[PDB]
């Protein structure tokens, strides 16, 4: 393991050199994150407001993940995928600047409110877009849940939360580290075995779950026991099961298949006939909390 | 536990 010198050296040669507090003030905490704190910023010049993740370098239970970050949002662009403008060493934090997306994160709306299978469509079909460009690559987000989900003020999908990534490779096609969020993780992850991008797959059905029930499986449960349910059962239900179409419930048995090797691909499901179903962005909108009723 | 945060648990 490298010495935090080594490893800040690094670093420092991918991000934009400078002192951002030069650029962006105004500063507002909005939360505690995967690996660091999130806030908003203005930039001086504009008066307009980014995004800004702060992490500690020491503070890092893997901190090639923080080089991971940086490097796929530098060079795996995609119009899904939230949009890194710059990042910065400030003393031993690494910031990283980025869009701000005023429709927020998706779990505001699906523990708010009720989505119809349309809006459930649209939001799975930009997702695949998004993840069969980056599979393509290499590039596993291992975070896939509602929360990793933002949203344009016109309703458009994009996929961020990039703090946990990794990319396989021809030299080493799989990874081993169990890494994510319990109810979410894919059976084969938490088996602790070789895996690839198959693991967003999963995930994704879970994301579907908390879509139609607004929750994901066995989430009273402790973690490590959800985890074991998880890895030892059958796929998870859903407990609305009853109020689902024939297309949504053929879709989401292609995700939550307990084999990665016989796990639908994004590619594949790019051609699901579920996916004709989905409305345009300005079918999200009316779901977004500041246009809420109630 | 309802928690809904990222975890790393081992490589």
């Amino acid at each position: 393991r490298v010495s935090h010198e080594q490893f800040r050296a690094a670093l420092q040669l991918v991000v934009d050199p400078g002192d951002p507090r030069s650029y962006l003030d105004n500063f507002i905490k909005i939360g505690e994150g995967s690996t660091g704190i999130v806030c908003i910023a203005t930039v001086r010049s504009s008066g307009k407001l980014v995004a800004v993740k702060k992490m500690d370098l020491r503070k890092q239970q893997r901190r090639e993940l923080l080089f991971n970050e940086v490097v796929i949002m530098r060079d795996y662009q995609h119009e899904n995928v939230v949009e890194m403008y710059n990042s910065y060493l400030v003393g031993d934090e690494l910031w990283v600047v980025m869009e701000f997306l005023e429709g927020g994160a998706l779990t505001d709306i699906v523990t708010h409110t009720r989505m119809n299978e349309e809006q459930i469509a649209a939001v799975c079909l930009a997702v695949l877009q998004a993840l069969s460009v980056l599979h393509a690559q290499g590039v596993i987000h291992r975070d896939i849940k509602s929360d990793s989900i933002l949203l344009t003020h016109d309703g458009r999908v994009k996929l961020s939360d990039f703090g946990f990534c990794a990319q396989v490779s021809k030299e080493v096609p799989r990874r081993k580290s169990l890494v994510g969020t319990p109810y979410w993780m894919a059976p084969e992850l938490i088996s602790r075995l070789p895996y690839g991008p198959e693991v967003d797959i999963w995930s994704l059905g879970i994301m579907v779950i908390e879509m139609v029930d607004g929750e994901p499986p066995y989430f009273n449960e402790p973690p490590l026991k959800a985890m074991k349910m998880i890895r030892d059962n059958l796929p998870p239900r859903l407990k609305n099961l009853h109020k689902v179409s024939p297309s949504l419930k053929g879709f989401l048995d292609r995700l939550l298949v307990r084999d990665p090797a016989q796990r639908a691909t994004a590619a594949e499901l790019l051609k699901h006939p579920f996916l004709a179903k989905a409305g345009p962005p300005a079918s999200i909108v009316p779901l977004m909390r500041q246009n809420r009723t109630r | 536990r309802r928690r809904r945060r990222s975890w790393y648990f081992d490589g």
